RNA sequence: CUAAAUACCGGCACGAGACCGAUAGUCAACAAGUACCGUAAGGGAAAGUUGAAAAGAACUUUGAAGAGAGAGUUCAAGAGGGCGUGAAACCGUUAAGAGGUAAACGGGUGGGGUCCGCGCAGUCCGCCCGGAGGAUUCAACCCGGCGGCGCGGUCCGGCCGU
RNA sequence: GGGACGCUACGCCGCGACGAGUAGGAGGGCCGCUGCGGUGAGCCUUGAAGCCUAGGGCGCGGGCCCGGGUGGAGCCGCCGC
């Protein structure tokens, strides 16, 4: 909507909202990114710390698919299985502990962020945090590696 | 001659919300008159949490309106949101609730009506209470927003912790000489 | 209902007609012919509604009933008075206040009656 | 022996005469429609004494006499014969303009409409 | 230019949200009047029709 | 509607083809209607014009019910001559006033034997749609 | 060695447009890469519209003729051959007004024109009284139809339940 | 224990105070142009657009509607884009 813009306002102002004195040339400050060892110091420092300079090693053929190590937390564990065999886990008097198998949801660590109802589990995991695994015994749990 | 200032001589704030949606100026038109005939600053609260803007009546979490009515006003109470009851995942039990919300998610119409609970619209509040009468009104995080971790003091300052604008987080994006002690000075 | 309904109309009809600092609406039953949400034909469950007669003498006093609401053949029933000046403006206060029918235009239906009579009076 | 209103006011007008562009009778190029000056050396963006007068709120017309006729009503565009009944509620009030286009044929359904209806018409005999 | 952004894409729930609010407006009397619509002597504005 | 997507519905396409249309098409162009007497015996809607046809004029301003034959057919102006259908020139002499082929009926044909090929032809098609669609 | 998914401002034939409308849109809507310019490489325009149909003004008269005056065509020459509509700058003529501090302007009046109000005997509308009139005429009953409401204190039966 | 108006609630009404302005910012435009989707049982050779106008007027204003002349074929009002 070109009516709604501020272009349609300025029609008969003389400098267009760019002022009088400062007029609106081309290129004032330069182009781009420029200036960061000069004149644009201030706002490089004040508002981008640590753009300038190289730190950490340097790694030439990077894959993403090695590192792909997705986490989940003790929160939203009951939420990988349904609702219906969260109920049933603590009608059953024989204790059987229902099996969530975290590699089969799409994760791989568990971690131990969440409070865990008191009710037996087995938990399948790629990998487990030490927190996270003391939450599971707590509970009268076991945690399950798996590859 | 007057030596006045007229600079905030006009004081900034909503008469009117700005969305064009009927069911919002309908319950509007609904609480203008209970504003102004009533006595209750309840129908003052809930006439200007109406006007507001969407960032600023944030989703209330269904966890944080259990953990509000485990230390409620002392239990028949109904809770009143101005703004939308989301779901929690994260919880496990939920009581029955009495709730007053402009709108409310799919998720959670099934689990609070689950336990037993009761939710009404706004215009059913009136007419279950016209002045608020034993009611909780509720918010959910205003500064809850990510938004917000990037406001305040700005970064490379000295105690001023602030999240930058930074494309994508990495080894070799703002780490080097504004933050590391060993090139230049650190903050 | 009444109240949603009317926030649809109040802009975007095709009836409403605005010009020279003015607003209309051209409805069929709406009477004193403003935009208004009392005065609107089409909007509420109860309408008064008073029209020229189709022979030129008389007034026809248009009368919606509530039963066939989505039924706009049936909604409507129409009776003609033909009577004299006196007694036609008797009948259409008798039919508004006396059944409680929307109340709040029987002096306006009477107005619209008063010269829709007139209009048919031969002209001097 | 025309239509007469039901009140007649006393119109009063804080000016009348026109506001005038600028220079505008110095250029041919430079019409009579008022544009405000913003130059930073013009007498007339700074109110100087004896030169031209810049339209301000301060002009406007009262709220009981605005947009009214000095016949005592209001005027209203009318192109068709449809369009008169709208006005016979508003008869003591707001008057009939028939439209530029309007044939001669169709003016002369107008009006006697507008007689029967007793709604007064700022051109009755247009065209004949 | 030829690639300005003449298309523009609107949420499955916000298409499908208009279409539930056009086909309610539909069945009121009053609303479809404000069309323009000449249907006063219609019997029902839900109109149905046998399959024939 | 028409659906043929290779058929023009361009104002400015259909009027080149029209203006600049070579002489055997213009020929199609110039298709009168019979008159009615001759509609029944032939079964034939309309029919392109000839040299020797007699004419009565429908609209324009010499309509009637005179009867005069064409005199030529002049396909560059879309303009044919009927015999009576003339105007006074300054001078004297008489000029003949161009009547469209669209404001002609046909009372009487021009029959030869490619013009009769084509009655039972344009006839034969015109009952088709009376089997086929009943 | 090897098709398919892929690209396509050239060419052939198409269809379409929330595009532009003769200083716009391709330079080129027209005898346009033409007229024209430069030795050459190359540069490169301007330019659409009578009328429905020429029915394109027969004939008379002045002038050497260009050009007119009559007459005629057309619905219209106030469309008469670069002719639809014909603005402004500018010029010619008619009417009015004015004129030694260049002209022009703002505010306030006054005078003169211009047309308009169709004003030239100044408002009607209700309520009551009077008397002159003229009706098929009022209230109240009977019959039929329609509508509204009902807390019918809760009549009976249907239909639905976000 | 038988009765005036009202209320386009984005509407109407009552109180007080104030009104400068360059650069610059914001809001309201029933200010204006072009085209598209709706809409006015819209206007129109008994005269559209355009143009001229010593007339009547409206709006503070951007501008707009009638009266007269010319013109001969299209044009506009409202809701959104």
């Amino acid at each position: 909507p070109s009516r709604l813009r501020k272009t349609r306002k300025l029609r008969g102002h003389v400098s267009h909202g760019h002022g009088r004195i400062g007029k609106h040339r081309k290129h004032p400050g330069g182009r781009g990114n420029a200036g960061g060892m000069h004149h644009h110091r201030i706002n490089f420092d004040k508002y981008h710390p640590g753009y300038f300079g190289k730190v950490g090693m340097r790694h030439y053929h990077l894959k993403r698919n090695q590192s792909f190590c997705p986490t989940v937390n003790l929160d939203k564990l009951w939420t990988l299985v349904s609702e219906q065999t969260r109920v049933n886990a603590a009608k059953n008097k024989t204790g059987a502990a229902p099996i969530i198998d975290v590699v089969r949801s799409g994760y791989y660590k568990v971690l131990g962020k969440g409070k865990l109802p008191k009710q037996p589990v087995i938990v399948k995991a790629k990998f487990f945090s030490r927190r996270a695994e003391e939450k599971i015994k707590g509970v009268g749990g076991a945690c399950v590696l798996v590859a | 001659g007057v030596d006045i200032r007229h600079n905030k001589d006009r004081k900034v704030r909503r008469k009117e919300p700005k969305s064009q949606d009927i069911y919002l100026r309908l319950l509007v038109k609904l609480y203008r008159f209970l504003a102004r005939r009533t006595n209750s600053t309840f129908n003052q609260v809930v006439l200007k949490r109406l006007f507001m803007s969407r960032t600023n009546r944030p989703p209330l979490s269904l966890s944080r309106m259990i953990r509000k009515m485990k230390l409620p006003g002392r239990e028949n109470k109904t809770a009143v949101v101005v703004g939308t009851v989301t779901d929690d995942v994260r919880v496990q039990e939920v009581p029955k609730l009495k709730v007053c919300a402009l709108r409310v998610t799919s998720r959670a119409r099934s689990r609070i009506l689950k336990a037993g609970g009761k939710i009404l619209t706004f215009d059913q509040l009136a007419l279950d209470s016209p002045k608020g009468r034993g009611t909780v009104l509720l918010s959910g995080p205003r500064k809850g927003r990510e938004v917000y971790r990037h406001f305040g003091k700005a970064p490379g300052t000295p105690h001023s912790h602030t999240k930058p604008y930074v494309r994508s987080k990495g080894r070799k994006f703002e780490r080097a000489r504004g933050r590391r002690a060993s090139r230049g000075y650190k903050n | 209902s009444a109240h949603l309904q009317w926030m649809v109309v109040r802009n975007c009809s095709s009836f409403l007609i605005k010009r020279n600092k003015q607003t209309y609406s051209t409805e069929p039953n709406n009477l004193k012919a403003r935009n208004s949400f009392r005065y609107n034909g089409l909007i509420h469950r109860k309408t008064v509604g008073v029209e020229p007669a189709a022979d030129g003498k008389g007034v026809v006093v248009v009368m919606k009933r509530r039963s066939g609401q989505r039924k706009p053949a049936t909604s409507y029933v129409r009776t003609t008075i033909n009577k004299n000046a006196r007694a036609t403006l008797s009948s259409i206060r008798h039919m508004i206040r006396k059944n409680k029918y929307h109340p709040d235009l029987r002096m306006a239906a009477i107005r619209r009656a008063s010269a829709i009579l007139r209009s048919q009076k031969p002209v001097m | 022996a025309a239509l007469r209103p039901l009140v007649k006011p006393k119109i009063v007008k804080k000016r009348t005469k026109k506001f005038i562009r600028h220079q505008s009778d110095r250029y041919v190029k430079i019409k009579r429609n008022w544009r405000k000056p913003r130059g930073i050396d013009n007498r007339v963006r700074r109110r100087f004494k004896g030169q031209i007068l810049m339209p301000n709120i301060g002009y406007g017309s009262n709220k009981k006499t605005k947009h009214m006729l000095p016949s005592g009503f209001r005027k209203f565009l009318v192109h068709n014969v449809k369009e008169l009944e709208v006005l016979l509620m508003c008869n003591k009030s707001y008057c009939a303009e028939i439209a530029h286009n309007v044939s001669s044929k169709n003016r002369k359904a107008i009006v006697e409409r507008a007689a029967q209806l007793a709604i007064r018409v700022t051109n009755p005999n247009a065209r004949l | 230019k030829t690639w300005r952004r003449w298309h523009r894409r609107v949420n499955t729930t916000q298409k499908r949200y208009a279409i539930c609010s056009a086909l309610a407006a539909s069945a009121l009397p009053a609303l479809v009047m404000s069309k323009g619509h000449r249907i006063e002597e219609v019997p029902e504005l839900p109109l149905v029709v046998e399959d024939k | 509607m028409k659906f043929n997507p290779f058929v023009t519905s361009d104002r400015s396409k259909n009027r080149k083809r029209h203006f600049n249309a070579p002489s055997h098409i213009r020929r199609k162009i110039m298709s009168s209607p019979l008159s009615k007497e001759l509609r029944q015996k032939y079964n034939v809607r309309s029919m392109p014009i000839r040299k020797d046809d007699e004419v009565q004029v429908v609209r324009g301003h010499y309509k009637g019910q005179q009867i005069g034959k064409v005199v030529q057919v002049y396909r560059k102006k879309y303009v044919i001559y009927i015999e009576r259908v003339q105007r006074e020139k300054a001078n004297g002499t008489t000029v003949h006033v161009g009547i469209h082929p669209s404001k002609v009926v046909i009372t009487r044909l021009k029959l030869d034997k490619d013009r009769k090929k084509i009655l039972e032809r344009k006839a034969k098609s015109r009952q088709v749609g009376k089997e086929k669609g009943k």
